C-alpha cells in the first residue's frame, strides 16, 4: 500500500488549490477503505480536511466545508482535493491517508476507521 | 483549536513509565467512539500507534498501551527509550455534524531526560 | 439463492425494542459478494472472518433487523453496555456472527420527526442475550406503588426517536442487520 | 394575606398537560409588591396593568401553574399557536389576567434527565380555552385503527421533557404561573 | 459574522415603497422570539424603531411597519423621505446557549435615489 | 432616562479594559429592566457583549464569555464592564444600552426586552 501526493506548489492568496493523490496496492472501489486528506501547519497540530469512500459519499471539515471539494476516479486510482479562496494562513503540509480498518480480518467499520497508511506529504505555500 | 485536548508536552527519565491523557466532549469520546493514537517523529509523516482502545498494530513494541474511561482516554508507555521522543496525537470520530467528523488532539511532545 | 433482499431491502424496519428475527435455512448464501460489493457503513464480524464465510456451514442462521441512533451502533457488539445493550438488544459475549449497519436518513427521517421508532428507556433489569420485551407497562421509579397510569414517578417505558434530516450523523437513523450463525452453505 | 407562597413557592409543579388550578378568593392580595420586588423572568399582563391591579377587584381569581420549555413560554399568551397552545394549555383571545414565569433550572433539572414532566404531543383537535386533557391513550395516525398499544402509526400522546443542566436556556425548565381575574380586593 | 442576516444595502426612489428583510435560524426567530429594528443615522447611536413585530414606539412615523413570518422578518417603509438614509439593524433573542444570547443583524444601508 | 459611558481610552495589546456606565432616571433595583453593553467596530455591524439585571443575573456573548466580566453597584448607580486580553481587532465604539420593555404598562418579559435607550458611546483604541 502506497499513497503519493503531488509536488509542492506556491500559490497567490485568494487562489484555488488543487492536489492529487495517487494510490497503489489497493483499489478505490474496495468498500472497506477510503481516502482522506489531513493538513499540518508548520509546528502545529494536525487538521483533518476531507474524506471520500468507495461509493462517493463525501465528508468535509465543518468549518471548511464550503471551501473544500474532493473527488475520485477509479480508472487510474486518483483522489483530487480542491480548496477555494486560499489564505496565507492555509500554508501547511498536506497529507494523503487511507481511511481503512486495521484488524481487517474482522471486517470494517466507518465509525472506527483510522488513518492506517499515510503519504509522505506535500508542502503548500500561500504568499505574495 | 482542537476538539480533543492533550497536555502540550510530557517528560520522563529513561526506563520510567510515562502517561499521556486525552479528553473529549459529550460527542466523540463521550459517545463511545474509539480513540486512536499516532506517533510523528521529527521530519516524518504520522504513524499509527494504537488502532483501537488498548489495541496495538504489528511492529509497535508492547511497552505502548492505552485505555478509555468515560470522556477521557490515556496512552501509557511502560519503558522509555531514545526513540520515544516524538509527538503523540489523540484521534477519534466526532458525530456532532451532518456527515460526521474526525477530530485530532492538540499533540503532546514527549521528551526523555 | 437465499432471501437477503427480504432483510436488507425491506421497506419498513422494526423498532429496536421490538427487533425482528428471521430464520435463514435451506439455502445457499454468497456472503462474499454481499461483503465486497454492497457498500454498507459497517460490516464487523466477531466469531468469523467476513472474507471466508463461504466455506463454513451452520445448522441455522438468524437475521435480526432494527433501527437505532447513529452513535448507538457502537453498543451492538459483544461485551457492550448501554441503553440499547441493557434494555433493548443484548448480544452474547461469545457472539459468532456479523453486524451490518448503514445510514437510512433518506428513508426513516421526516421533517416533522419520525415517531414510528421507539426504544426501551426504563427497565427493571438488563436483558438476557437475544431476548426482547414487547409489553409496555408503566415503570415504577422511586418507591411509591403505581396505579397503572403515567404520573410523578411513573414513566412510560418506551421513548421515541424523533428522526429529522438536520439531526447530524450522531442522531440520524441507522438500519442494523445482525447475522447469527449444515443446511446453509456458501 | 393571600396564599401566594402556596403557588409561587410550591415544592413541585405540575406538568403542562395537567396544569394545576387553584381558586383564589376571600383574601386581600397586594400585587404591587409582588410585581415590584419579586424578580421573575417574565411578568406580562394583557387585559390589565401590573402597576394598578390593587384598585381593581374581582369575583374570583384563578392561579394556574405548570412547567414548560424555555422557548415555549412564547405561546403562553392570547392568540398564540403552538404545541402548548393547541394541545396543552390554550389561553383565551380576550384574556384579562397576567402571566408570570421564571427559570427553574436549579430545581427541575437533573443530570440523568428529568422525565418527571410531560407535555401532550398528539391530539385529535385543538383545546378549548382553559381546558385540559388528563386521560392518556394511544393516538391514531393515518387511517389504520389502533388496538390500544403503541405501534407503527400509533403513538403515545405524552412526550416527556428531559431537562438536563446543559440543555441551554431554550430547553431549560420554566415555571409558569398564570393568573385569571369583589371578594379579592387589594 | 452575525447569526441573523440582512441584505447589505437597499435603494429606492423618493415616495416609493422599500422593504428590508431579516432571516434567522431554527432558534431565535425560528423559535418564536420577537424581532426588533433599530435606526443608526451617521455619527449617532442606534435608535429603537420597531419594538415588537408590527409594534412601533412613539414619535416614529406611521410609514414604518414590520412583520414576521416563520424564520424571517421584514421592515417595510411606505414613503421615502430625506432622513430615511441610515443603517437599519435586525435584532432578536437567541436561546441556543446556557444563559441566552441577543443577536444583531448584518445591517442594511438604505439610500434615496 | 440617561446613560453615559466613561471617556475614550487607548490601551496596549493584551491589556485589560474597564468601562463604566452611569445611569439616571431609573434604578437598577427595578426588576423590569437591566443594562447591556454593545460594541461596534468602525464601519461594521453592531455586536452585543454583556448583560446584567436587577438580581445580579448575568449573561455574556458565547464567543467572548471567557474574556468578559460585568458587575453593578446599586448604591451609586453604575455598571462596570471588564474585558481581559485585549486584541488590536477589538477597537470599536462601545455602547451602553438599557434592556427594558417598551410597552411597559403591559408588564415586562426578559425574552422580549429590547435596547429601548442607548448611550452616546465611547471609543476604545487598541494599538502599540
Ligand atoms: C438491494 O437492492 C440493491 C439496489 O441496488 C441491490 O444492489 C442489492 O443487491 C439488493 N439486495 C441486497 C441484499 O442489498
Ligand atoms: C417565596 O420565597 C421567597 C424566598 O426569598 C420570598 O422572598 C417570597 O416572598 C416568597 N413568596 C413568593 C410569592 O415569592
Amino acid at each position: 500500500v502506497t499513497l503519493k501526493e503531488s509536488g509542492p506548489v506556491l500559490l497567490k492568496p485568494t487562489e484555488t488549490l488543487t492536489l492529487t493523490c495517487t494510490v497503489s496496492g489497493f483499489s478505490l472501489s474496495n468498500v472497506g477503505m477510503g481516502v482522506s486528506w489531513i493538513r499540518q501547519p508548520p509546528g502545529k497540530a494536525l487538521e483533518w480536511l476531507a474524506d471520500i469512500f468507495s461509493n462517493d459519499e463525501k465528508s468535509y471539515s465543518t468549518s471548511l466545508k464550503s471551501r473544500l471539494t474532493i473527488s475520485r476516479d477509479t480508472s487510474k486510482s486518483q483522489v483530487v482535493l480542491s480548496m477555494t479562496n486560499m489564505d496565507p494562513v492555509d500554508t501547511a503540509t498536506y497529507y494523503c491517508a487511507r481511511l481503512a480498518n486495521y484488524d481487517f480480518w474482522s471486517g470494517y467499520s466507518r465509525f472506527s476507521a483510522q488513518f492506517d497508511n499515510w503519504g509522505q506529504g506535500t508542502l503548500v505555500t500561500v504568499s505574495s | 483549536q482542537s476538539v480533543l485536548t492533550q497536555p502540550p508536552s510530557v517528560s520522563g527519565a529513561p526506563g520510567q513509565r510515562v502517561t499521556i491523557s486525552c479528553t473529549g466532549s459529550s460527542s466523540n469520546i463521550g459517545a463511545g467512539y474509539d480513540v486512536h493514537w499516532y506517533q510523528q517523529l521529527p521530519g516524518t509523516a504520522p504513524k499509527l500507534l494504537i488502532y483501537d482502545n488498548n489495541n496495538r498494530p504489528s511492529g509497535v513494541p508492547d511497552r505502548f498501551s492505552g485505555s478509555k474511561s468515560g470522556t477521557s482516554a490515556s496512552l501509557a508507555i511502560t519503558g522509555l527509550q531514545a526513540e520515544d521522543e516524538a509527538d503523540y496525537y489523540c484521534q477519534s470520530f466526532d458525530s456532532s455534524s451532518l456527515t460526521g467528523s474526525r477530530v485530532f488532539g492538540g499533540g503532546t511532545k514527549l521528551t526523555v531526560l | 439463492l437465499c432471501p437477503f433482499d427480504e432483510v436488507f431491502n425491506a421497506t419498513r424496519f422494526a423498532s429496536v425494542y421490538a427487533w425482528n428475527r428471521k430464520r435463514i435455512s435451506n439455502c445457499v448464501a454468497d456472503y462474499s459478494v454481499l461483503y465486497n460489493l454492497a457498500p454498507f457503513f459497517t460490516f464487523k464480524c466477531y466469531g468469523v472472518s467476513p472474507t471466508k464465510l463461504n466455506d463454513l456451514c451452520f445448522t441455522n442462521v438468524y437475521a435480526d433487523s432494527f433501527v437505532i441512533r447513529g452513535d448507538e451502533v457502537r453498543q451492538i457488539a459483544p461485551g457492550q453496555t448501554g441503553n440499547i445493550a441493557d434494555y433493548n438488544y443484548k448480544l452474547p459475549d461469545d457472539f459468532t456472527g456479523c453486524v451490518i449497519a448503514w445510514n437510512s436518513n433518506k428513508l426513516d427521517s421526516k421533517v416533522s420527526g419520525n415517531y414510528n421508532y421507539l426504544y426501551r428507556l426504563f427497565r427493571k433489569s438488563n436483558l438476557k442475550p437475544f431476548e426482547r420485551d414487547i409489553s409496555t407497562e408503566i415503570y415504577q421509579a422511586g418507591n411509591k406503588p403505581c396505579n397503572g397510569v403515567a404520573g410523578f414517578n411513573c414513566y412510560f417505558p418506551l421513548r421515541s426517536y424523533s428522526f429529522r434530516p438536520t439531526y447530524g450523523v450522531g442522531h440520524q437513523p441507522y438500519r442494523v442487520v445482525v447475522l447469527s450463525f449444515a443446511t446453509v452453505c456458501g
